[PDB]
């Protein structure tokens, strides 16, 4: 059931990680990512 | 802690769903405090008196005696407020900033209808109503805001009064605040609010003062080198009176930054603390 | 139960290696706005530009003086009150106490570039007060100081916004609490004077006493404490300052025919003016004469050229029968007399009051 | 929350005893606050200025100076009571009404002795004083009343109209050394609010006479207005001085500034300030007298 699809889709999910450091500065927090991709579609022919 | 549930309605177009979620520390002002609310209260519907839309003067009473709320956060069918009333103990109070002017540390909080230009607000045409939201400036600059724009009002008139203007100036008034200026209303074309909101506060003022130097004149004559005589001071008395704590100043928050950022700029949003 | 506010700035006019924990210190305003204010508030005759003059000078002796204009967040922003004392101990009534602060922060300081400093500050308040841009608009207030972090000329320091006094954990100290100290010579308490029992509930306000002459102007900074109402303040001080509040009602201002309104209008057979000619046609020969009067006031003292005092409420004690304590100890490598205030509990919106009489 | 605890005076008749515990949710007045007290500074007698009982304008600035505290819950023994005036979290807070006019929500609460008919109060025989309560009405009635008490002042040296009905108001002046000093406090700030830009304020009176015409708003202002409607057609107004530095500054600014701050400081110096807010919830929009409301602390 591929003619029927109408553009999927998929999705990525990371994290980064941080050092805690001092010094009169502001403090970092832990950070997270949320990110999406699509599909792309092509045909293929051939004749007889 | 006290908090509203705002009714969110039914069968609301996507955009505006969309615009209402990007208000999301704004202030919201109440009639009659209580825990279930309709949109018709928050809606500039329920403002206006007489009939007619309402006005800088009647906009300056009804934040006195109305209670005022703070939006938490949107939901796709559900809109809930704080309460900033008597004694509930908001946790993680944060507002935005609606003034074109800038907020430190230390500052404290008070509300004014929109002056300088026009003001800014979601408009709903699928139900009918817009939600008018008002503005935040610091103490020790709403003072001088309202005698700027009044006098500015009474020189349009005395150009117009006189049969010459006294043209003359120094440039154009501007308001700076942590080393930037404003410069409000540059041309003299734009009558926009000139006398349609402001148009009778000036009257008041533009009287209250005349009987006011002209009473202690007409009262002791050597100041300078048939008739009731005493329903004049009283009546003038009251009305200098009325006109004095409707053009009040109190501080209604403050804002209190740990870990962030010092100054804020139109657009941001900081926390505040209660006071 | 308390609160907490953090601020980083420059350590030219605060330095809380030396100050105790405890003090009180105060924030300052951008100076770009003392021009734009001064430019349109000046009396009329009186130079505009003198306090720019002034101004410049003190940043032209402070570190980084290539940082003014932008206001990015990297300027001067925190004060103690030991320092105005200081830069003012020359018209406190203590002398001896004036002149011990004043030399103890010079020493304790970099002491070098100091004393300039201190005298810039100081003509610095007196242009302030010459074109009524009065100081009073331009000092905040934070609570006392409760923790400190610095590394080089630049400090992070936070303290208590309102509430108890001893409700905090400075864990570092000692111990883990701090009560309120100030130099003996702004405390003033008025009750002593008025002569009233001191008894019960007391507030604390901050007066500042205002004088205004030709080349000759003073500024002092007092740290009331009294029990008088909260507006009952203003009629109370007045009393005190009876002898500045008449000077400056006759040395405030240095840059006609009455009319008989009443008797006119009681009496009748005077020349009328009905609105039928004020309609607008030919309104100049109708009011031809219809009196004269001569009549103008241009120069004469304002509410704002008599002013003499401004104050603003701080916090409350309601323990009562308070027993504050004075005494000497070591500050930095010298000695100065404080003041130690126990259990007062911060609050009040910063609301100045102007004792203009 | 701060309370102060009122010690009822031993051997109370019954019927006494029982007169106290209807007054509830009334204001109580102190000179010096403090937990423990006695009965002798709520009385009257602690009102006494020279010797004798005090005067309308002398209780005026007695309600300034002293402190402010509500009655709670009364035992047989002990009279609790909680503060006002300084900042002290009191939840659930409940006063008495007790002038004759009914409030609504979002009324400030003000507070002025006794003008109407003879006060009630608790008048105890045993102990021998006499304790009475103050009036508590809503800010616009408060602005009205004082502003006729000092006309009636200036006349020696009185109907209300109020939700369409009147009343009368009975004002005592016995003494004079409070009635100058009513004058004193108020021509310091008709003084105190001319500058030199009233002249330029002065000469627009003619173009609001031209605008009194024609707009039908106007004339309500006109007529209320004795002063600018009389001079308006009697004084010609010398058309116009110049500025000094007219390069760099504002001449109108401070007379619309100055005025704003000895506009705002009249209604409290004259009278008494707002003390309270009302608010009650799940309760009526209206409170008739003798009922109780929930108030906010201002």
């Amino acid at each position: 059931e591929l003619a029927y699809v109408r553009d999927g889709v998929i999705q990525f999910e990371v994290q980064q990680p941080m050092i805690a450091r001092d010094g009169p500065h502001p403090v970092d927090q832990p950070v997270h990512n949320y990110m999406v991709k699509r599909i792309h579609k092509r045909s293929l022919s051939a004749a007889f | 802690p006290f908090e509203i549930e705002v009714l969110l309605p039914g069968e609301l177009s996507p955009a505006e769903t969309s615009a209402l979620q990007k208000c999301e520390g704004k202030i919201i002002t109440f009639s009659t405090l209580r825990h279930r609310a309709s949109l018709v209260d928050i809606a500039l519907s329920s403002y206006y008196i007489n009939g007619a839309p309402p006005d800088t003067l009647s906009l300056l009473e009804a934040y006195r005696m109305r209670f005022a709320a703070v939006i938490t956060r949107v939901i796709p069918g559900k809109l809930l407020a704080h309460a900033i009333g008597v004694g509930t103990p908001t946790p993680g109070l944060f507002i935005q900033n609606t003034s074109p002017v800038d907020l430190c540390n230390g500052d404290y909080i008070c509300l004014l209808p929109p002056v300088f230009g026009s003001a800014d607000s979601i408009r709903l045409d699928s139900v009918g109503l817009e939600i008018v939201f008002p503005l935040t400036i610091p103490q020790t600059l709403m003072r001088e805001i309202i005698a700027k724009v009044v006098a500015r009002a009474v020189e349009r008139t005395a150009a117009g009064a006189q049969i010459l203007p006294h043209e003359v100036l120094r440039g154009a008034d501007v308001i700076c605040y942590n080393g930037r200026r404003y410069e409000l209303e540059t041309n003299l074309q734009h009558r926009d609010g000139s006398d349609a909101a402001i148009r009778t506060l000036v009257l008041n003022l533009m009287f209250s003062i005349n009987e006011g130097c002209l009473l202690l004149l007409a009262l002791i004559p050597t100041l300078l080198v048939r008739f009731p005589i005493y329903e004049t001071i009283s009546s003038w008395i009251s009305t200098s009176s009325r006109l004095g704590d409707t053009l009040g100043t109190r501080a209604i928050l403050r804002v209190c930054v740990f870990d962030g950022p010092s100054t804020v700029h139109p657009g941001d949003r900081t926390a505040v603390i209660q006071v | 139960t308390t609160q907490l506010i953090q601020q980083v700035s420059l350590t030219d006019f605060f330095r809380p290696d030396i100050e105790h924990a405890g003090s009180i210190v105060l924030i300052l305003r951008h100076p770009s706005d003392m021009i734009g204010e001064a430019n349109t508030l000046t009396q009329a005759g009186r130079d505009p530009d003198v306090l720019l003059e002034g101004l410049r000078n003190l940043f032209n002796a402070c570190t980084a003086p290539w940082t003014v204009g932008e206001g990015g967040g990297l300027r001067a922003y925190v004060t103690s009150l030991s320092f105005i004392a200081a830069c003012r101990a020359e018209e406190y009534t203590d002398k001896q106490a004036a002149d011990a602060n004043r030399t103890a922060i010079v020493s304790a300081y970099g002491c070098s570039r100091m004393e300039t400093r201190l005298i810039r500050f100081s003509e610095c308040l007196r242009a302030m007060v010459q074109c009524h841009v009065f100081p009073h608009r331009f000092i905040s207030f934070f609570g006392s100081l409760l923790e400190y972090t610095i590394q080089d000329n630049l400090c992070n320091i936070t303290a208590v916004a309102k509430g108890p006094q001893e409700a905090a954990r400075t864990d570092k100290t000692s111990t883990r609490r701090v009560t309120a100290n100030i130099p003996a010579c702004v405390f003033w308490d008025v009750d002593k004077d008025l002569h009233l029992s001191a008894d019960g509930l007391k507030h604390v306000f901050l007066v500042f006493v205002y004088t205004q002459r030709r080349q000759r102007e003073g500024v002092r900074l007092h740290l009331a404490l009294s029990q008088l109402n909260e507006q009952c303040f203003g009629r109370g001080i007045g009393f005190l300052l009876g002898r500045i509040r008449a000077e400056n009602a006759a040395w405030g201002t240095e840059g006609t025919r009455a009319l008989p309104l009443v008797q006119l209008s009681n009496d009748p057979t005077s020349p009328r003016c009905s609105i039928g000619e004020i309609t607008g046609v030919n309104w100049n020969l109708a009011r031809q004469r219809l009196y004269q009067w001569t009549g103008d006031f241009r120069g004469l003292p304002t509410q704002l050229s008599c002013m003499y005092a401004a104050y603003t409420l701080i916090g409350t004690i309601p323990s009562e029968s308070v027993r504050y304590t004075r005494r000497m100890e070591r500050f930095g490598g010298y000695n100065v007399p404080t003041i130690w205030l126990e259990g007062v509990v911060w609050g009040g919106t910063n609301t100045w009051n102007e004792c203009y009489y």
